[PDB]
């Protein structure tokens, strides 16, 4: 049927030239509604091109479909086209789409947006139409900023096309009513990523977010964590508030939150959350304390990023220090903890950071922590461990750090630099007592039957 | 009569004209930030604390001048506030970072008193108005603790009372007999004379910041980070009046305007680098 | 200090010590395996592996004759998925482990399943012996070794004795008593940090 | 309990083209304390740049930054 | 909404009243807010009604949803039936016209008729 592509692609022609141009012009009219369906059909066929020819005859019929100046498009056919693209299975279709257009206009854009309010108004075509939510990613800044347009500029200065808070109107019903609808666990952490960068700034009102993000807060787990950078979206713009901020941060962060993928995220919102400057000292000891008793199951990957934040905070709140060199001021207490050694006054477990008795400990953690195996980790706790030089730290060069980035590190080093090995080697290296020869037996042989 | 105002953000302080309402004169002698600038009640001597731990004391006239005639470099560490005695010229209370509150003379090179107690960061303060409360000096810390102390006997504070919040702002009454304490969402109205908390208040959502007495010592507005503005009676504490700024404010101050001291004007300090100053005249 | 080629070795056993939540006693073996590896890796040169603790705990907690119920150790604990737990086959004796084990058998026999399990089990037994008499000094031994020793008492309850042979009660008896003997040698020696006693420049 | 700390970090010692070390002092005085710069070249070069006097060194976005480094690095594309 | 409506009804605010207010949801939100502040928001939703009397199709139906779930709620906390009291002092106040404004409505509807009538003539002549 390429001749019928041919065919098709000549009748757009010859339609939008006799639109151009102009008891016959019900037959005039009915060539076009036949045409309609004939799209129908190619779109559900290359449909591609077929959508070409489709956005031709929209422009042509918003061109010419009236008497007057205005032009007036079909929202009807637009509907039963989004209808058609959106149950379609082709990806290739749907990017096409996406990018060729609706990533391009903004006429597109909004009746793109109401087309789904009806078509959703009456499962694998939720995952599409997800899809083509997170497509559309770019908020305009104004309605200067909106400045172009697929067909017609309005001229009423006053436009809901001119004016970009219906845009975002008509988009943010869009994620109400998809939300509204329901949406998948997958569906549900991918918009608790990309929400703040792209689906938050799409509201001209974010608080029924508010309401669902922080009930997905108080859900607890992954989720919540995730759930974190949309509720200090919202703080942050329109102050609406969580009850209990920084107790809730204090027993949010856990066991796994380190061992997860999206500590990265985390981190940088955790590095505001201490850039703010009505912090209590012993609040801020508390999240050093709980901070190092986690990096002693932490895995390296973390702890690069762990410490030089702690040369941070202990840059900005000299009232911590006092768990780095802390001595005892008098004799009786020297005479005290020579005789009894000394138990950690912090409380490890207790909700309220602002009564965890972080002041008065010391980071034992960290120190031992510097016998790391890792040797730029050792390294970067000797950082804390030697002297206080540079104003600060970024931690941007630290981030995203991975088992993958420290192995290609190694690799990328120099093929050989002449090394070393070990001299003396045993012979009985899986040979079980060995009494004649005095070494003592591997621990592995010891505790592994070979045969 | 004066004409004269403070306010303190950044690295500056910039008197104002209660007039022209304008900025008459920056002061950029601070180092790194300036967490207090009040002036003398002469109204020719501004102080203010950086945040290097050095709190500087300097002449201004009503304008362009900045001779500096006193710094101190004691504390090493933050100063949050720095308040004149509003009775004698000399003495001023200065709550540091670090523990502690202490009485300094000007002519004296080594501080008058010193008051610890405090287990936390130190950052709101006052004086005792009223005749018997002579040396009489409250603070907040943020260590969910307000304390008084009498400066005849050093020792520790004479009274004490411990909150659930930080404790952010704090001021007496000129009946010298009750106080505010603000922390987090939560006002206090307490007894001095009988050292008994008379009732907690609680109607913003997030910590407030910043009190202000008012028309004739009768009333009391309040800024929270709400972006909100909330003035009470000092009879029942009502919700009386307020209204809302469209950042989370940081410090809030109506001021008077001379015969009988009627309001001339409020402001407030919002975090989004802005000083809104709503007006009325008569 | 560092090597171009020892120090990538134990970066691997790393990843996959700290990674793979076990979905099979082959797992648990090969976890076995790495950990006694890196054991004789900071043999006499005292660094330290947490991702060697953690695991061992997550494997001991895995083991689950109840349940992790709560508070235990602040190592992330994970779901045993398959059954993979020990029952009450306190018959099935101990025994040393063989490299036929890294083998996946999804049809095991219920018997060589205990045994085997029962024989993990030592074996960590004697990791965590060896774990602590390397690392008895290194200041965090209380907080790193008191999930061991609740984790340990966990065992020793009544709901998992039912489950767990004599022999494994004395060794994680032995464990107990030996640990906490540490225990105390650390607090008692315990002494606060002073780090910036520097030098000023002359 | 949550005030922006987005401006409190500037008492830092900042590189740039040639000195590594220039910390906060004034605009102009930044400049100057750049080699071969002049005090009245100082100020030329910040009256063309648009930038307020009254900021000291760092409070200015990495974008009149570099601004401030292409106008130092061309005093001829823009005109003198 | 239902966090909003608490916040912005403890906190006494007027324009975040007014954001909710605007727009099911509007259940869910009833389901899940308090009660002290639901009567407050009677309160302030009287106010409204008595400031402006233009709408009634949301509010209503709000307040509607309001006894259907915390209409106990006043019954727990019965000190507040002089807020209960203006709103009888209110809605007999929107009753009044009603005892003869029918007598305007049908009259009316009678003029209806044949300007529909007459104008259903006019396209036929």
């Amino acid at each position: 049927p390429k001749w019928s592509l041919a065919a098709a692609e000549a009748l757009c022609r010859v339609f939008v030239r006799l639109l151009a141009a102009g008891t016959i012009i019900n037959w005039l009219r009915d060539r076009l509604s036949d045409y309609d369906g004939v799209l129908l059909s190619m779109l559900q066929s290359l449909a591609v091109h077929a959508l070409v020819l489709a956005m031709a005859v929209l422009k042509a019929q918003a061109q010419h479909l009236t008497d007057r100046e205005e032009a007036i498009f079909p929202r009807s056919f637009f509907l039963e086209i989004i209808a058609v693209v959106l149950e379609s299975p082709i990806e290739h279709l749907r990017g096409h789409f996406s990018e060729n257009f609706v990533k391009k206009y903004d006429d597109i854009r909004f009746y793109t947006f109401e087309a789904i309010k009806h078509f959703l108004t009456e499962e694998d075509v939720r995952n599409n139409v997800f899809n083509l939510l997170l497509s559309i990613e770019d908020v305009p800044e104004s309605n200067d900023s909106l400045e172009n347009f697929f067909i017609e500029r309005p001229p009423k200065k006053k436009h809901p096309l001119l004016s970009l808070s219906q845009h975002k109107k008509q988009a943010q019903e869009a994620w109400l009513a998809f939300m509204h609808l329901g949406l998948s666990k997958e569906q549900r952490k991918k918009v608790l990523e990309v929400m703040s960068a792209s689906i938050a700034p799409w509201f001209t009102k974010p608080e029924m977010l508010m309401d669902f993000l922080t009930d997905c807060y108080n859900s607890g787990g992954s989720v919540s964590l995730l759930a974190l950078s949309g509720v200090f979206y919202l703080i942050q713009e329109r102050n609406l508030d969580y009850p209990e901020f920084y107790t809730k941060l204090y027993s949010l962060l856990d066991a796994d939150i380190l061992h997860s993928k999206y500590r990265s995220r985390f981190f940088r919102l955790l590095d505001t959350f201490l850039a703010s400057t009505h912090l209590p000292a012993v609040l801020v000891a508390s999240f050093i304390k709980r901070l190092a008793r986690l990096a002693l199951n932490a895995p390296p990957s973390a702890i690069v990023v762990i410490v030089p934040w702690f040369y941070n905070l202990f840059k900005k709140h000299p009232l911590t220090t006092f768990m780095m060199h802390r001595v005892p001021r008098t004799k009786e207490e020297r005479e005290k903890l020579e005789k009894d050694g000394l138990d950690d006054p912090f409380l490890p477990n207790e909700t309220d950071p602002m009564e965890t008795r972080a002041i008065d400990s010391c980071l034992w953690e960290i120190v031992q922590l510097q016998s790391h195996y890792h040797p730029n980790v050792a390294t970067i706790c000797k950082i804390i461990s030697e002297q206080f030089t540079k104003q600060a730290y970024n931690l941007e060069d630290f981030l995203d750090h991975s088992y993958g980035s420290l192995l290609e590190a190694e690799m990328t080093k120099e093929v050989k630099k002449p090394p070393v090995i070990e001299f003396m080697i045993p012979k009985h290296i899986f040979t079980k007592a060995a009494p004649e020869e005095e070494k003592k037996d591997s621990l592995l042989v010891s505790l592994w039957d070979f045969g | 009569t004066n004409d004269l105002f403070a306010v303190t953000a950044g690295p500056r302080v910039e008197i104002f004209s209660i007039r022209k309402r304008e900025p008459l004169k920056t002061i950029g002698r601070f180092d790194s930030e300036a967490h207090c600038g009040e002036i003398r009640p002469d109204g020719r001597v501004l102080v203010a604390g950086e945040d290097t731990g050095r709190m500087q004391v300097f002449d201004v006239g009503q304008g362009t001048r900045a001779v500096i005639l006193k710094t101190w470099h004691i504390h090493k560490q933050p100063v949050w506030v720095t308040k004149w005695s509003p009775t004698e010229l000399t003495t001023l209370m200065s709550c540091s970072d670090d523990k502690t509150v202490r009485l300094w003379d000007l002519p004296s090179n080594d501080p008058t008193r010193l008051f610890t107690g405090h287990t936390d960061y130190v950052r709101c303060g006052a004086f005792m108005p009223g005749s018997a409360n002579s040396n009489l000096l409250v603070s907040g810390s943020y260590d969910e603790t307000v304390r008084v102390w009498d400066a005849r006997a050093p020792g520790g504070a004479v009274m004490t009372f411990k909150h659930a919040d930080p404790i952010e702002d704090v001021l007496p009454l000129p009946s010298g007999t009750t106080l505010l304490a603000a922390s987090g969402n939560a006002i206090s109205v307490l007894d001095l004379v009988a050292a008994k908390p008379l009732r907690l208040i609680t109607n913003h959502q997030k910590t407030v910041t910043s009190l202000s007495l008012a028309s004739q010592g009768r009333r009391v507005v309040s800024g929270s980070l709400d972006g909100h503005v909330k003035v009470f009676e000092t009879t029942s504490w009502n919700v009386v009046a307020g209204a809302k700024y469209p950042s989370p404010i940081l410090s809030l101050s109506v001021i008077t305007a001379g015969a009988s001291h009627d309001d001339r004007h409020l402001a407030v300090g919002m975090q989004s680098g802005v000083l809104s100053i709503r007006t009325r005249l008569s | 200090h560092f090597h171009q080629v020892c120090t990538p070795a134990m970066l691997a056993i790393a990843r996959y010590l700290g990674q793979k939540v076990p979905a099979a006693l082959s797992d648990f073996a090969v976890g076995i395996y790495l950990s006694i590896l890196a054991l004789q890796y900071q043999d006499f040169a005292k660094r330290y592996v947490p991702e060697m603790m953690n695991f061992l705990l997550n494997t001991l907690c895995a083991l689950a004759p109840e349940r992790a119920k709560s508070k235990l150790g602040n190592f992330p604990v994970h779901e045993p998925p398959a059954g993979i737990r020990i029952k009450d086959a306190t018959n099935t004796p101990i025994r040393q482990l063989n490299c036929g084990d890294c083998l996946r058998k999804d049809e095991l026999s219920p018997a060589e399943t205990s045994s085997l399990q029962i024989a993990i089990l030592s074996t960590a037994t004697a990791i965590l012996k060896s774990a602590a008499d390397t690392w008895h000094k290194l200041p965090a031994f209380i907080e790193s070794f008191q999930p061991a020793l609740s984790v340990a008492q966990h065992l020793l309850t009544k709901p998992n004795a039912s489950h767990l042979p004599s022999s494994l009660t004395s060794k994680l008896n032995d464990l107990a008593s030996h640990l906490s003997r540490l225990l105390q040698l650390s607090r008692l020696s315990r002494r606060p940090l002073e780090l910036h006693h520097h030098r000023p420049l002359a | 309990s949550l005030v922006s700390g987005e401006k409190t970090n500037f008492n830092h010692i900042l590189r740039l083209l040639n000195t590594n070390v220039d910390g906060k002092q004034k605009v102009v005085y930044a400049l100057t304390q750049i080699k071969g710069v002049g005090r009245r070249y100082s100020n030329l070069v910040c009256k063309k740049a648009d930038v307020d006097l009254k900021k000291r060194a760092g409070e200015l976005t990495s974008e009149e930054l570099e601004r401030l480094v292409t106008i130092i690095q061309n005093p001829l594309a823009y005109k003198i | 909404l239902g966090t909003v409506l608490n916040q912005a009804l403890r906190t006494d605010d007027s324009d975040l009243l007014e954001s909710c207010l605007q727009t099911l949801i509007i259940q869910n939100t009833i389901n899940r807010m308090d009660s002290s502040l639901a009567g407050t928001l009677l309160s302030k939703l009287a106010a409204r009604m008595h400031r402006r009397p233009g709408r009634a199709f949301g509010l209503m139906r709000w307040i509607q949803w309001t006894l259907v779930a915390h209409g106990g709620a006043l019954v727990t906390q019965p000190d507040l039936i002089n807020r209960l009291t203006e709103l009888s002092r209110v809605l007999e106040e929107r009753s009044r016209g009603l005892s003869s404004l029918l007598a305007l409505k049908g009259k009316l509807d009678m003029l209806d008729a044949q300007l529909k009538y007459r104008k259903a003539l006019k396209m036929a002549g």
